[PDB]
RNA sequence: GUCUACGGCCAUACCACCCUGAACGCGCCCGAUCUCGUCUGAUCUCGGAAGCUAAGCAGGGUCGGGCCUGGUUAGUACUUGGAUGGGAGACCGCCUGGGAAUACCGGGUGCUGUAGGCUU
RNA sequence: UGCCAGGUGGGGAGUUUGACUGGGGCGGUACACCUGUCAAACGGUAACGCAGGUGUCCUAAGGCGAGCUCAGGGAGGACAGAAACCUCCCGUGGAGCAGAAGGGCAAAAGCUCGCUUGAUCUUGAUUUUCAGUACGAAUACAGACCGUGAAAGCGGGGCCUCACGAUCCUUCUGACCUUUUGGGUUUUAAGCAGGAGGUGUCAGAAAAGUUACCACAGGGAUAACUGGCUUGUGGCGGCCAAGCGUUCAUAGCGACGUCGCUUUUUGAUCCUUCGAUGUCGGCUCUUCCUAUCAUUGUGAAGCAGAAUUCACCAAGCGUUGGAUU
RNA sequence: GGUAUAGGGGCGAAAGACUAAUCGAACCAUCUAGUAGCUGGUUCCCUCCGAAGUUUCCCUCAGGAUAGCUGGCGCUCUCGCACACGCAGUUUUAUCCGGUAAAGCGAAUGAUUAGAGGUCUUGGGGCCGAAACGAUCUCAACCUAUUCUCAAACUUUAAAUGGGUAAGAAGCCCGGCUCGCUGGCGUGAGCCGGGCGUGGAAUGGAGUGCCUAGUGGGCCACUUUUGGUAAGCAGAACUGGCG
RNA sequence: GCGCACCACCGGCCCGUCUCGCCCGCCGCGCCGGGGAGGUGGAGCACGAGCGCACGUGUUAGGACCCGAAAGAUGGUGAACU
């Protein structure tokens, strides 16, 4: 009693009955699989990014004031 | 046979269970006859308490 | 002959709600009227969730809600739920709101009202804001049922946290061969 | 049945072209390949550490990490229900720039050229790309000479 | 295969590399009273004949071999086991055949 | 025009023979106390500047071989899709598109980056 | 005699006696793996397809650094010749890299040296088969101890594609580790983590036959008939013409080659039939076919007569009695 | 006629024979509605959707589990409510991959035919020679330029068909902060602020989550193709059908 | 602009384990107890959603959609045939 060994006639209108799809790309993809030292690197760079924020605030207010200044002179 | 996620159940249901099946349709008669018996024996005992001891 | 799939014709979304009762019934009418005359899309959203089941409308905790009203802006308005408005216990401090929902405990009402806040009805919502002008739409956590624990990647798999169903939970009931390295493998 | 060997198959892709043999140039070992950078797959038989799998030949991918001396790329394939987006580990000397996403970046900056300029003249430009269009009708000029007859040529045996 | 009798490799007491004694290990007693054996003893006890299997397809000719390695270091003389591929003939400091010689 | 040091693409750069090299440079070359390694200062290493283009090296030449790039081969071989096309078959023609490779015949015989010389 | 212990014990009891398979058995493993082809220029793809290989081996045949070039050929030198050793030249690798094959490698990945044991300890991520689960194998990392080289670097086994194993149990190794239950100490024991002892039917039962005295549930998924496709084989008929025929290829034959027909032989297939289609022969009887033995009518001769064979229309009518089986 | 031997027992001049029409283990009742991956059957109507005989594992091959195909229930959004994101058994424009058809063997490996020039080399039969590479050919494996025919496990070349990516808002251009990483200054990555929107053709509304039956014997045909003389034979690939 | 629910990512917290380390407290100063940083393992937290009843579907243990063996065991009846 031998029967049929391996075939794939059908599959091909099974695999595209419901839509083949490629798979769904989504912003910020993680970083599972890169190097551990980066990554600690990363989250130190992190960790003390609230540190020297009024830096950075003045530094936006005043490209702020800038540009208002700008924008008057234009007009 | 399993299909598709679904619990690991052990039943204990591999005897003669269908033969010592306990139902409860005495449950009201039996308390009735329990009612009947507890005021029987507390007006047995007029003055003493009807709890016991 | 025409080669167009009938697969995907049918829509399956809800077109009345399957409870029977009539207080939901009426309120539906009304909101079908309010939504098939006024260009709100608020009536539609509320119709929507009128016509939703159990599971698809959680409760609402009051924490969560009194957390939502605290965002900057959205002050002074009417809260909005179709789901119900649960009592949290531990919460200490209950502002004045405005609210709106099917159900709200006995408790969470006490506090509500102990506060200063009000309670309205849906029938009540239409008569004071018929287009839902001045309102914060809100709703409970829909993934908060045990049931999403044990949805997605099968347990027993690679990178996979999920809840396995077991009868009891202990020391000799799993974490075994399949999950312990010293037993065969561990995923 | 065939086996399950990993270089199955591979007696011609991995291996090197004609008189292309010996060391392997250095200009490919010098060559930065930051993180999003579109690189295609080719497997060299030279190097047998980071060998990328027979799959992958020909494939073009996204880099994501960076070592040493070896990149991560995410290569999307098929396996006969779905299209998988996997991340595998390549050596450099398997790992070459692609020129696909060059021609476009370039259309890029001369559409933002394109942009910045001939706004103050106020003629908007055509920037997008159309196919091939009709092709554009014109005079044939045949200056004395009459065109040249082509009779067909009597079959003969040449075998 | 051959390996010598001295291994200068890691020692995990001592942290660093440290010389190491090398000696193949052997299977020991089973002690007659470990709780499986206990377990099996008390099976076996009574009328039902034999309770559990017993292998009689032996199919590989060799066994793996494990190299016990003792380190000289005094005070800490922490062992560890090692496992090398299979093969039928061992020996350790085993001629080391000096090559480039005549073979008769 | 050109050379040296480090290179990029790795024969248009290779191979065989012949001719020419002004200056710097590159080498041949002169020796083995010190450094170093050999059966041998042959190689390597070290110490030098009496001779030389003899050789390497650089340029050029061969109705040169090879190599690179074209024509021919050829719309040929082959090939996607089509027919209630032919033929007993083997096979073949047509419609709709793509399109090779030998023999044979032409052209060419390294460009170039950094730093430093010579022709001042 | 009663109770234990060892031996014997098909007298008796229970059970087993794998799978694939152009039916089954026998034969083989296509049952776990690796190489080239099949395979139709991504990948993947069957047969008891083709050519093969594996269950090993290596303290170096692993890891570094240095120095050389191999196979082969020519020209020479006392014994010395085709092969002993030395010298020069040519030598893209035509040698070697343990094995089968494929790929790859020339101041190497080959040969010779010097030093070593990265064949060490520990978290994760990924690749091959894949369900994208394990095992094995491998790939980039990271944290310590190292080896080597002046250094850049290289190395956590073999240049790569294969060389191997779950639960339970036992054994070894490790922590000033946990419990050993009313508490405390000490032996013992049970745990935690990492190796080994093995399942070759290799995702892993503990397993001998016979039944013609046989039984049950099924199967035309599967054999022994006929009937179906095919005609290797069997049988029959042509095409060319080297030769036999005393001379002369074709009166009669016809090699070396080649084209056909029939299912009156055996074969290949398993399409119908296993809730049953009564088989080998012989006897009796009817009909049909012609590939004609004889008779009717004719063509040909190595046809003189007789006889003989070749061929044509032609199945109307005949084709016997017995010994042996 | 009386009596004795009763079911793993009896009895047997031995046939597995007889033991109440049953004997290679009698009859009666119960366990028992024993088990069956194996046959057969399985009861009203209409409407809507609608399959597979395929991958992996199993003492697995008449069966299961698992992926695949199917149905049902939803949910999240966009809009012919003058005002569109996203996806495709499609094509176009760019940019990579291959080693099959073909072709070649005057190019590598292997097979192989025949003539010209070679004491290249050596050797066998031989002839003119005591012999002599002195003359003449011949057969051996080789060479120098030619020549006839080949390769699924050969190849310098090399298609048609085909397989990945890119065709923008998740993109560019500036300013500033953080870093136990790497560095001479530098990198590289991550955080905030600001400015710039139809990114080839044509067609589609999409995305996402739970349960889930049946299937897991297939067959035929154009084309490519393996074994076999061939087969309405056995076995593969693409597509389309019957089922 | 405030931004439900939800999705993707980056951070934070809890328990086991590994590495490097600096300090805190006492009734009994010890083989005491506690804390940090950096990886990793968990069916976790990160302002909740379950409980009870009823209905339907799917998988099982039961006789288990219905009918069907060749068998096995326990207790009894037969030599009126042979
Ligand atoms: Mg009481
Ligand atoms: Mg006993
Ligand atoms: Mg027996
Ligand atoms: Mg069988
Ligand atoms: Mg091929
Ligand atoms: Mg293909
Ligand atoms: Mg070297
Ligand atoms: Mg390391
Ligand atoms: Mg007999
Ligand atoms: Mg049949
Ligand atoms: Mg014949
Ligand atoms: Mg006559
Ligand atoms: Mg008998
Ligand atoms: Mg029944
Ligand atoms: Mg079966
Ligand atoms: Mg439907
Ligand atoms: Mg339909
Ligand atoms: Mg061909
Ligand atoms: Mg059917
Ligand atoms: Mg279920
Ligand atoms: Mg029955
Ligand atoms: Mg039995
Ligand atoms: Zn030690």
């Amino acid at each position: 009693a031998k029967s049929k060994n391996h075939t794939t006639h059908n599959q091909s209108r099974k695999w595209h009955r419901n839509g083949i799809k490629k798979p769904r790309s989504q912003r910020y993809e993680s970083l599972k699989g890169v190097d551990p030292k980066f990554l600690r690197n990363m989250r130190f760079a992190k960790k003390h990014n609230k540190k020297g924020l009024k830096k950075m605030q003045a530094n936006n207010a005043k490209a702020m004031a800038a540009r208002a200044e700008a924008i008057k002179a234009l007009v | 046979a399993p299909s598709r996620n679904g619990m690991i159940l052990k039943p204990h249901f591999h005897k003669d269970w269908q033969r010592r099946v306990a139902t409860w349709f005495n449950q009201p008669a039996r308390k009735i006859r329990r009612r009947k018996a507890r005021q029987a024996r507390a007006r047995r005992i007029a003055p003493r308490p009807a709890s016991g001891p | 002959g025409v080669d167009i799939r009938h697969n995907k014709d049918r829509k399956v979304r809800r077109k009345e709600p399957k409870s029977q009762d009539i207080y939901l019934r009426l309120l539906v009418k009304l909101y079908r009227f309010l939504a098939r005359r006024t260009n709100s899309t608020f009536n539609q959203v509320v119709l929507k969730r009128l016509f939703m089941s159990r599971t698809n409308r959680p409760p609402l905790s009051l924490s969560r809600m009194i957390r939502k009203m605290k965002l900057p802006g959205r002050e002074g308005k009417t809260a909005v739920v179709v789901g119900t408005i649960t009592d949290d216990v531990r919460v200490q401090e209950v502002p004045k709101l405005k609210v709106c929902a099917l159900r709200v405990s006995s408790r969470a009402r006490s506090r509500i009202l102990k506060a200063g806040g009000k309670i309205l009805t849906f029938d009540q919502l239409a008569l004071d804001s018929p287009k839902g002008c001045g309102t914060v739409l809100l709703s409970g956590p829909r993934k908060g049922r045990e049931v999403y624990r044990h949805f997605g990647k099968a347990p027993g798999t690679p990178h996979s946290h999920t809840k396995p169903y077991v009868r009891s939970k202990g020391r000799k009931f799993e974490r075994a061969r399949g999950r312990r390295a010293s037993r065969g493998y561990k995923n | 049945t065939n086996t399950k060997g990993k270089r199955r198959g591979t007696r011609y892709m991995f291996s090197r072209p004609f008189r292309k043999h010996g060391v392997v140039p250095l200009a490919t070992y010098m060559r930065i390949y930051k993180k999003g950078d579109i690189v295609d797959i080719k497997g060299m038989g030279t190097v047998q550490k980071g060998m990328p799998h027979k799959c992958y030949h020909g494939k073009t991918g996204r880099v994501y990490n960076v070592t040493q001396h070896a990149v991560g790329i995410v290569v999307n394939k098929q396996v006969k229900g779905k299209i998988l987006a996997k991340r595998i580990n390549v050596r450099i000397e398997h790992i070459k720039h692609s020129k696909s996403r060059d021609s476009f970046l370039k259309r890029v900056k001369e559409n933002d050229q394109k942009k910045k300029e001939a706004k103050e003249k106020g003629t908007w430009v055509q920037l997008k790309r159309q196919p091939a269009p009709p092709r554009e009708a014109h005079f044939v000029r045949t200056n004395g000479k009459e065109p040249e007859l082509l009779e067909p040529i009597p079959y003969e045996f040449m075998a | 295969v051959n390996v010598p009798k001295t291994r200068r490799t890691f020692c995990k007491k001592c942290g660093k590399h440290q010389p190491h004694k090398v000696t193949q290990y052997k299977k020991g007693k089973d002690s007659l009273y470990a709780q499986g054996k206990r377990r099996y003893d008390r099976k076996q006890s009574g009328y039902g004949g034999q309770t559990k299997p017993i292998f009689r397809k032996k199919a590989k000719t060799t066994k793996k071999i494990v190299l016990r390695l003792e380190c000289v270091e005094p005070n800490c003389r922490s062992k560890r086991m090692l496992a090398i591929k299979r093969c039928k003939h061992f020996e350790l400091g085993g001629d080391k055949k000096r090559k480039g010689q005549v073979i008769q």
